[PDB]
C-alpha cells in the first residue's frame, strides 16, 4: 500500500496567519490526492481533489498544490472556523485507500501560567473503599505541562491520568486534571500527597500538597 | 441537497453483530459507488468498505475483512454494513461517503454514528464533592463523577445558572471499562459563605439523575 | 499543444469468468516520444501486463493499430479472465531516456472485478 505522512501532528498559528500544511506520500500517487477538513465534532468535508482542484462551495482561500510524493494544503488567512483538523487521502493506489495522520490546526496565544488545585479524596468515597486525589491546572498555555505525582516523596507511576479540555472559547487556553487513583487501603499507608506542575508559564514549579486528614 | 442520514450504532459486546444504515436523498443513488469509513476516538479516519452503483464491485479493509459486509438497497436508497464478530478495535464513528463519479475521493459525507464495543455494563455514577480548599483570592471546587458505563453523563453547576468558569473533563476511560470525569469550577473566595454549589449529574442510559451538594471541609 | 495527458476513463470494468476484459486508454498527445506500457498495482512489485516496445504477451490484444504514426488508443483486451487477473490496471507512458525508457506520467487506474 501507499503510505500518507502529515506532519507536524499540531500546527500553531495565530488568527489571520498563513497555514501551510504538508502532506508527503511513500510512494508516487501523481495528482490523485485529496484533502478533507474536519472541524470538531462534525463529519469531515472535501475541500480540495486532484491535489489542487477547490471542491463546489469551499472557500477561496483554500488551495492544493503539489505532485508525486509531496503536496501543500494552503489557507492564506486563518479564520475562527479554520482551526480545525486536516486529512489527506490518496486515491492512486487502491485498495486499500488511504489517509493521513491528521494535522490540527491550533490558535497561538501568549504564554499563561497555570493555576493550580488540589484536591483529597471526599470521605464518602473512602467509605467505598476507593481513594481518588485530583490536581487540577486551570487556564494555561501551551499544551505541554508535566504534572508529577509524590506520595510520601515516592513517585507514583501507573496508577494517575489526565484529562485535558479543547481550547477554551473565549481565551483560547488549556485546562488539564490529574487523577491519582489508590486503593483505600494503600491511601491510609501514607500522609503527605503532594501534585508537582512544571510549565513554562511558571517561574519555577508549583507544588500543591494536603496531609491524609487535614 | 444531497443528504446522508445515518442509524444503527449503539453499545454491543464483543462477538456480537450490529447493522448500520445509510438513507440518502437528494441524488440518484444507484449510480454512485458508496464507502464507509470510520474513526476510531482520538484517531484518524480509516476506510471500511466500498460497494459499486450496481452492487456487485465490493473491496473490504483487512481489519475487517470476513466479518463486515457492505450491501444496498436502490430501491429503498439506504446503504448497509453489517458489522458481525465485533472487536474492541471496532469502536469508532462510522461514517457513510458518496463517492465521486471518476476518482474515489468522497463527495459528501453523513453526520456519522458511534459504534462502541464493550464488555461493561450499564452502570450509573458515583458523583463524589471536590471540596474547596480552606486557604483569600480565587477558589476551585469540582464534581468527580466516577464509574459509570456507557457515555454520556451530562454536569451542570446549580441546574444550569452556573456557566462562567466551568471546565468539564473529557471523560477518561479506566482499565476497569468504566468512565470516569471530573467537572470543576472558579469562584470567588469570597463567595463561598453566601452562594451555594450543586453539581448536577445526568446519565441517561441508566436513569441516574444525582445532585450532590459541594461544600467546605 | 498542451502536456501530454494519460486519460482512463473507467473507474471499473466487470467482466464474466471466460469473457474478455477491455481496459481502456487515451493519450492526450505524441510528445514526448515513447511506448506505453500496461501494469497492475502500483509501485515497485508491478506486474507487467503489456509493453508497446518489446515482449511477448499472449493474451493481449490492443484495440487499435499502435503503429500508426497518429494514434492516440491504447486500449487493451485481456482473453480468457479467470478471478486471479482483478486487480487494478494502470497505462503508463514512458518517455525514452537514457539508456533506458523513464516513467512520464500514469492515468489513474481501472479496478477489474470477475464473474458478474
Amino acid at each position: 500500500e501507499t503510505v500518507l505522512t502529515q506532519s507536524p501532528g499540531t500546527l500553531t498559528l495565530s488568527p489571520g496567519e498563513r497555514a501551510t500544511l504538508t502532506c508527503r506520500a511513500s510512494q508516487s500517487v501523481y495528482t490523485y490526492l485529496a484533502w478533507y477538513q474536519e472541524k470538531p465534532g462534525q463529519a469531515p468535508r472535501l475541500l480540495i481533489y486532484g491535489a489542487s482542484s477547490r471542491a463546489t462551495g469551499i472557500p477561496d482561500r483554500f488551495s492544493g498544490s503539489g505532485s508525486g510524493t509531496e503536496f501543500t494544503l494552503t489557507i492564506s488567512s486563518l479564520q475562527s472556523e479554520d482551526f480545525a483538523v486536516y486529512y489527506c487521502q490518496q486515491y492512486y493506489d487502491r485498495p486499500p485507500l488511504t489517509f493521513g495522520g491528521g494535522t490540527k490546526v491550533e490558535i497561538k496565544r501568549t504564554v499563561a501560567a497555570p493555576s493550580v488545585f488540589i484536591f483529597p479524596p471526599s470521605d464518602e468515597q473512602l467509605k467505598s473503599g476507593t481513594a481518588s486525589v485530583v490536581c487540577l491546572l486551570n487556564n494555561f498555555y501551551p499544551r505541554e505541562a508535566k504534572v508529577q505525582w509524590k506520595v510520601d516523596n515516592a513517585l507514583q507511576s501507573g496508577n494517575s491520568q489526565e484529562s485535558v479540555t479543547e481550547q477554551d472559547s473565549k481565551d483560547s487556553t488549556y485546562s488539564l486534571s490529574s487523577t491519582l487513583t489508590l486503593s483505600k487501603a494503600d491511601y491510609e499507608k501514607h500522609k503527605v500527597y503532594a501534585c508537582e506542575v512544571t510549565h513554562q508559564g511558571l517561574s519555577s514549579p508549583v507544588t500543591k500538597s494536603f496531609n491524609r486528614g487535614e | 441537497d444531497v443528504q446522508l442520514v445515518e442509524s444503527g450504532g449503539g453499545v454491543v459486546r464483543p462477538g456480537e453483530s450490529l447493522r448500520l444504515s445509510c438513507a440518502a436523498s437528494g441524488f440518484t443513488f444507484s449510480s454512485y459507488d458508496m464507502n464507509w469509513v470510520r474513526q476510531a476516538p482520538g484517531e484518524g479516519l480509516e476506510w471500511v468498505s466500498l460497494i459499486s452503483g450496481s452492487g456487485e464491485i465490493i473491496y473490504y479493509a483487512d481489519s475487517v475483512k470476513g466479518r463486515f459486509t457492505i450491501s444496498r438497497d436502490n430501491s429503498k436508497n439506504t446503504l448497509y454494513l453489517q458489522m458481525n464478530s465485533l472487536r474492541a478495535e471496532d469502536t469508532a464513528v462510522y461514517y457513510c461517503a458518496k463517492e465521486n463519479n471518476r476518482y474515489r475521493f468522497f463527495d459528501d459525507w453523513g453526520q456519522g454514528t458511534l459504534v462502541t464495543v464493550s464488555s461493561a455494563s450499564t452502570k450509573g455514577p458515583s458523583v463524589f464533592p471536590l471540596a474547596p480548599s480552606s486557604k483569600g483570592g480565587t477558589a476551585a471546587l469540582g464534581c468527580l463523577v466516577k464509574d459509570y458505563f456507557p457515555e454520556p453523563v451530562t454536569v451542570s453547576w446549580n441546574s444550569g445558572a452556573l456557566t462562567s468558569g466551568v471546565h468539564t473533563f473529557p471523560a477518561v476511560l479506566q482499565s476497569s471499562g468504566l468512565y470516569s470525569l471530573s467537572s470543576v469550577v472558579t469562584v470567588p473566595s469570597s463567595s463561598l459563605g453566601t452562594q451555594t454549589y450543586i453539581c448536577n449529574v445526568n446519565h441517561k442510559p441508566s436513569n441516574t439523575k444525582v445532585d450532590k451538594k459541594v461544600e467546605p471541609k | 499543444e498542451e502536456e501530454l495527458q494519460v486519460i482512463q476513463p473507467d473507474k471499473s470494468v466487470l467482466v464474466a469468468a471466460g469473457e474478455t476484459a477491455t481496459l481502456r486508454c487515451t493519450a492526450t498527445s505524441l510528445i514526448p516520444v515513447g511506448p506505453i506500457q500496461w501494469f497492475r498495482g502500483a509501485g515497485p512489485g508491478r506486474e507487467l501486463i503489456y509493453n508497446q516496445k518489446e515482449g511477448h504477451f499472449p493474451r493481449v490484444t490492443t484495440v487499435s493499430d499502435l503503429t500508426k504514426r497518429n494514434n492516440m488508443d491504447f486500449s487493451i483486451r485481456i482473453g480468457a479472465i479467470t478471478p486471479a487477473d482483478a486487480g487494478t490496471y494502470y497505462c503508463v507512458k514512458f518517455r525514452k531516456g537514457s539508456p533506458d525508457d523513464v516513467e512520464f506520467k500514469s492515468g489513474a487506474g481501472t479496478e477489474l472485478s470477475v464473474r458478474a
